[PDB]
């Protein structure tokens, strides 16, 4: 079978290179879902460059339970940027690598956002296997280790992986690890062509009007890195906090 | 004479009424299906009166003898024999139709197949532990028809060694005699027509030497069976040695 | 004695110590793909890789992943081969990066493509260093790679590149390594087969003589191999400490004779020549296999290749053999050797007398051989062809155990593959679930061999195929009851008592302590069967537990699989177990047993029916559960008990573990299975053989179908 309907093209691109004949059905060009750009961030994928954070990688608590806590709050501090641009939280999914980090990524939601009526909770936070079959408009994923490829070196797993978005997909990583990696080349080299700190249009809020691969009309700010992140997202919802509670008082 | 009609109007009587009308339909339907050569349709219809009538299972048996679906026959006895509830309108005992299966069996090694044979009579030599002698000759006769000949040897031989009378001895003596007389005057005849190979005419001077070492083991055999009986009849003893 | 080396967890090299290598200097300067400006192709750089990096670190694992991780062999190594260049150093070095990306399971071959041309010349001097001698150029060590290399070239198959240099090597013309005697016999045998060697013979006579004696040296090249390794395992000593390195290149020599024998293409011409090298009878006698420590891996790929060597096929047309076709062919091999023993041997007038159930069975066989002379052994032997013929006034320069054991395992009666399937227990015991070889751990590091069945491309037969499948499935499923018993165990905290009993200082949800055991039936054997056709046994537990965890247990439903499990601690109250130190040492863990749950028990003795909800409320938190033991390990059991004076397992067990149901559903899986062997399996025509892989693979596709 040789035309997916359910990805963009520049995301099927991703995976394609796997099959023979994968091209694109006609309405994922002529969709304006497919066409309109993703609300607040300049690229419709991006891989994001995730350094040590404190000087920690990758974690081991018990055997096989990897953790990447600077991953892990570059995730949520995305996904709570993208939610107070007005995203649904059920749009975006949550995925990584492994179980270990499905419960660290768990832990931080809970205590930051599960109980915040502005951002809830995402619509999964599972591992990339079990997350088979399902599928999400956008899809965050923490690919975790630091050291080695060789979950990821199954190219079976990338391939799920890549295909789990059908509009955006962003992807955090040790580029530098996985980079080098010869079978994860023909999909990464294309990650790679695109800057890897994380790009944001903080005016632009959701739904936007702007076409994907539209240059914006907006100044893109340039995210560094995780506590760069955590602290704009932190000040944009005090900011977003003070402006409801002036309307509030205003409104008394 | 219309056959294909007269089984619809009996396939449309069974699916219009309960099976209580059924009980009425099967024995005109029944007797309609075995006038037939059309063994599929006989056999199906047999089947459906087994869990109302256990008796006309002997029926289907000989139905299934008179077709000539001896397999057929072989699993639906084996059923029987191990369904030991079973009911006969001849009275026969569970060993009588063990003995009619292994009847059948140890005449069509050919035409039986669907049942480990070997097991089934082994099964028998467990249950039937007076009659342990009869049963390994027709245990051997099976073999013989499998035409595994040293097999027959191997079964008597197994025979003369678990036997512990002399009755059962004779029986097992007389009818391996027999088969090594029939296998004797056999090799005598293929070496002349097939003209002897040396291991043909060895093979036939081994068989003598065989016949000849089964009589004279014969004392001592018949010697061994009275020490199995009694290990301390230190009169066989004496014999023994008078043989020795 | 220093304890053996515990398996280290290989921690994959971190980016920082990537960088850091001389090696990832060497691929930056050379080959490495991010750089755009690249130094020229220098061979030197080969041979400093090899020295220095490969043979200095004795191929450590660590060091052949930082060559692969660095691209050595797409980017520099094969894009630059070509045969003026190959040296010792350029060959081993991609046989090297093959086996790694095998281990690692990701495509090999690919890179091959790019310069087919140059794989024939490459392929050939692989070959001539095979056969290089073991004090010669090539280390056993470095043959071991080559040997490995070879196994993953037969076992590769539908690469035309490879099959095209393996065909050379697996035909009819490799017969020429057969003896004479035994030749002439299989000609005889096969009378087509005598057309097409007179043929074969004539197209060597027209050949040159450079490539006819290198198709010589070919087509001799795995009887060559054998008789090379049984030289390499003569020299291994009964006592001496033996280098690992002569292990090994054992180890993976068996391995591809297993391969060769359970593929149809290879095993049709290559058991003939195998059979007559003799080799099984010379392993099973060597000093290797009579070491317990070095020789048990060995051992259990022996006896798997002494599997597929006396499989039951037809290896020239595929078909497989019926038992009665076998029983055929096992009579007339000793119909032929009465025959043999009658005109010939006086002293063998008295075997020969017997029937052949008298001296069909192993210990007859070496009763009625045993007395014997060694050269009236050897004439037996020669009129056999198996041996050539002894001549009249010498000695035989086989040894007598040799000739015993070759004349005992040719007339031996074989055990049926169903009979040994049915008579196996199907749940695993404490002996396999353990047994690293056979059950390898998390942190096995994929640098021993493994006497594992390989699902392969293609399959002997439709039982062939059924078995390794069954296999696989059951150790997998052991490897999951592994872990349940790690997790479990360790959670109930088992410490000895100051009496010496044990005291359960902790809780599992999934395992619960047994109040009392007791075995209340074993049925008669069925018809045709040596192990009972039921054993029935009791099991009580308290479920002083939490409420959610004692519906749990009271929700068993009938067919659901148990484990019971017998620990005896030797550690004092109190103890931590430490995860990295080996489980059953720190829990005093005895024996394993599965069971099945037939039910519940009422206060009556009768089991609770699975009834529609609401179940009966039980009294207080003591409950007994009525269970299903395996007949076939408990046939086992009380027959170790009765022979060995063992003792008696079903009365020591204090731990009943249960699985999650999702998971636990193995055992009816594997009954199917086992009784798919045992059914005759009617595959549609159509599909048939392209389950095997043989035949044209299109042939069930609507174009060729006729009924389309």
């Amino acid at each position: 079978l040789d035309a997916q309907g359910r990805a963009r093209a520049s995301l099927c691109n991703l995976y394609n290179w796997r099959y023979k004949n994968l091209g694109n059905l006609p309405h994922v060009q002529l969709l304006p879902e497919f066409s309109t750009a993703n609300a607040g961030l300049l690229y419709d994928f991006q891989l994001i460059n995730v350094e040590d954070f404190q000087g920690v990688g990758e974690s081991e608590p018990n055997p096989y339970f990897y953790q990447n806590l600077g991953e892990a709050e570059y995730v949520v501090a995305l996904f709570m940027y993208m939610c107070l641009l007005g995203y649904p939280a059920d749009k975006i999914s949550i995925l990584t690598t492994y179980n270990g980090q499905k419960h660290l990524i768990r832990d931080i939601i809970n205590r930051r956002c599960g109980n915040n009526p502005l951002i809830g909770r995402p619509n999964k936070v599972t591992t990339v296997d079990r997350f088979q079959g399902q599928q999400n408009d956008y899809i965050l994923l923490s690919l975790v280790r630091t050291r080695a490829v060789g979950h990821l070196r199954d190219v079976r797993r990338l391939v799920v992986a890549m295909s789990r978005a059908r509009l955006g997909l962003y992807i955090f990583a040790r580029v530098s690890l996985f980079q080098n990696c010869f079978e994860l080349t023909p999909a990464f080299s294309q990650l790679t062509a695109r800057p890897l700190h994380l790009h944001i249009i903080p005016t632009e809020p959701f739904p936007t009007t702007r076409k994907n691969g539209e240059r914006p009309s907006h100044e893109v700010q340039i995210i560094k890195n995780m506590p760069q992140m955590a602290n704009f997202v932190y000040n944009m919802y005090m900011h977003l906090i003070q402006t409801t509670h002036h309307y509030h008082q205003t409104l008394l | 004479g219309r056959v294909t009609h007269t089984r619809r109007t009996f396939d449309r009587a069974l699916r219009a009424l309960p099976i209580t009308q059924h009980s009425r339909i099967w024995p005109l339907y029944l007797r309609f299906l075995r006038s037939h050569p059309l063994p599929e349709t006989a056999v199906r219809g047999y089947r459906r009166f087994l869990k109302l009538s256990p008796e006309s299972a002997e029926e289907y048996i000989e139905y299934l003898k008179s077709s000539d679906r001896l397999d057929e026959a072989a699993q639906r006895l084996a059923t029987v024999v191990n369904d030991e509830r079973f009911v006969s309108k001849a009275g026969k005992s569970n060993y009588q139709l063990w003995h009619e299966l292994c009847d059948l069996i140890s005449q069509n090694p050919d035409k039986v197949q669907s049942l480990n044979v070997d097991a089934i009579i082994r099964g028998g030599l467990t249950r039937f532990t007076d009659q342990l002698g009869k049963l390994w000759c027709s245990l051997a006769d099976y073999y013989i028809r499998s035409g595994h000949f040293e097999k027959a040897r191997d079964v008597y031989e197994e025979a003369i060694r678990t036997v512990m009378t002399v009755r059962d001895f004779t029986q097992v003596f007389d009818s391996y005699a027999q088969f090594e007389e029939s296998m004797i005057a056999a090799k005598m005849e293929t070496a002349s027509e097939l003209g002897r190979e040396e291991e043909d005419d060895v093979d036939l001077e081994l068989r003598l030497a065989r016949f000849e070492q089964l009589i004279s083991r014969r004392p001592l055999l018949l010697n061994s069976v009275l020490l199995r009986q009694n290990p301390h009849h230190v009169h066989e003893w004496h014999k023994r040695v008078a043989l020795h | 004695m220093a304890a053996p080396a515990q398996p280290k967890k290989i921690v994959a090299p971190t980016v920082s110590q990537i960088n850091a290598e001389f090696v990832t200097q060497l691929a930056c300067k050379y080959w490495a793909p991010h750089i755009k400006k690249k130094s020229p192709f220098d061979i030197k750089v080969i041979e400093d890789i090899y020295e220095k990096e490969i043979v200095k670190s004795r191929f450590a694992i660590r060091k052949i992943m930082l060559l692969e991780f660095s691209q050595y062999l797409e980017n520099y190594l094969w894009m630059n081969y070509s045969p003026e260049v190959s040296s010792k150093a350029y060959l081993m070095s991609i046989c090297c990066m093959v086996n790694e990306k095998f281990r690692e399971n990701v495509p090999a071959w690919e890179i091959f493509k790019k310069k087919p041309d140059h794989f024939p010349f490459f392929f050939k001097h692989i070959l001539k260093a095979a056969l290089a001698e073991t004090d010669g150029e090539f280390s056993l060590h470095e043959q071991t790679v080559l040997l490995l290399f070879l196994d993953h070239c037969f076992n590769s198959l539908e690469v035309d590149l490879i099959r095209s240099q393996v065909q050379q090597l697996i035909s009819l013309p490799m017969w020429m390594g057969l003896q004479l005697a035994r030749l002439e016999l299989e000609l005889k045998k096969t009378p087509k087969l005598r057309k097409f060697w007179n043929l074969i013979k004539k197209n060597d006579e027209k050949m040159d003589p450079e490539a006819r004696e290198q198709a010589y040296q070919e087509r001799r090249f795995l009887s060559q191999l054998i008789q090379k390794f049984i030289s390499v395992l003569k020299s291994v000593p009964l006592s001496e400490p033996v280098t690992m390195d002569k292990v090994h290149y054992c180890e993976r020599f068996i391995e591809l004779m297993i391969d060769l024998e359970a593929l149809l293409p290879t095993r049709r011409w290559f058991n003939t020549i195998l059979d007559d090298s003799h080799l099984l009878v010379h392993c099973y006698l060597s000093n290797l296999v009579r070491r317990e420590e070095d020789g048990h891996l060995f051992s259990q790929l022996l006896d798997m290749l002494k599997f597929y060597t006396g499989f039951e096929i037809n290896d020239q047309t595929g078909n497989a053999l019926t038992e009665n076709e076998m029983t055929t062919i096992h009579y007339d091999r000793i119909t032929s050797l009465q025959r043999a023993a009658f005109a010939h041997f006086p002293e063998l007038y008295d075997f020969a007398l017997s029937n052949v159930a008298e001296v069909d069975t192993r210990e007859s066989l070496v009763k009625f051989f045993g007395p014997l002379s060694s050269n009236t052994l050897h004439q037996v032997a020669s009129y056999l062809c198996l041996l050539p013929t002894l001549p009249k006034n010498e000695d035989t320069t086989f040894d007598k155990e040799f000739l015993l054991e070759l004349l005992v395992s040719r007339h031996e009666r074989r055990i049926s593959q169903i009979q040994q399937l049915n008579q196996m227990p199907l749940y695993p015991t404490e002996k396999i679930i353990w047994d690293e070889n056979i059950v390898p751990t998390e942190y096995y590091s994929g640098e021993g061999c493994l006497a594992l069945p390989k699902l392969n491309l293609q399959f002997l037969t439709l039982h062939d195929y059924l078995l390794r499948n069954f296999n696989l499935f059951r150790l997998e499923s052991t490897y999951e009851i592994r872990q349940d018993i790690e997790d479990s165990v360790s959670r109930m905290k088992p410490w000895q008592s100051e009496y010496g009993g044990v005291v359960f200082g902790g809780w599992a949800r999934m395992a619960q302590p047994i109040v009392a055991f007791t075995v209340v039936e074993v049925a008669k054997p069925n018809i045709g069967e040596n192990w009972p056709t039921r054993v029935r046994a009791d099991v009580t537990i308290n479920l002083n537990v939490r409420d959610h965890i004692k519906d749990e247990w009271e929700g068993l439903r009938k067919h659901d699989v148990c484990f019971l499990i017998t620990v005896r601690p030797t550690k004092p109250y109190g103890t931590k177990f430490d995860r990295r130190r080996p489980f059953i040492e720190q829990v005093g863990l005895v024996y394993v047993r599965g069971c099945e749950i037939q039910g519940m028990l009422d206060d009556k003795g009768r089991v609770i029916e699975d009834g529609p909800e609401p179940r009966p409320n039980l009294r207080g938190e003591s409950r007994t559960f009525r269970v299903f033991l395996d007949p076939n390990q408990y046939q086992q059991d009380m027959t170790n008990t009765i022979q060995n004076g063992a003792e008696d397992v079903y009365e020591t067990f204090n731990i009943i573990m249960r699985r999650k149901p999702k998971e636990n559903n193995f055992k009816a899986v594997l009954e199917t299975i086992r009784n798919l062997m045992n059914t005759d399996c009617v595959v549609p025509d159509w599909l048939h053989d392209i389950i095997l892989g043989y035949g044209d693979p299109s042939s069930a596709h609507y174009s060729k179908m006729p009924n389309q």
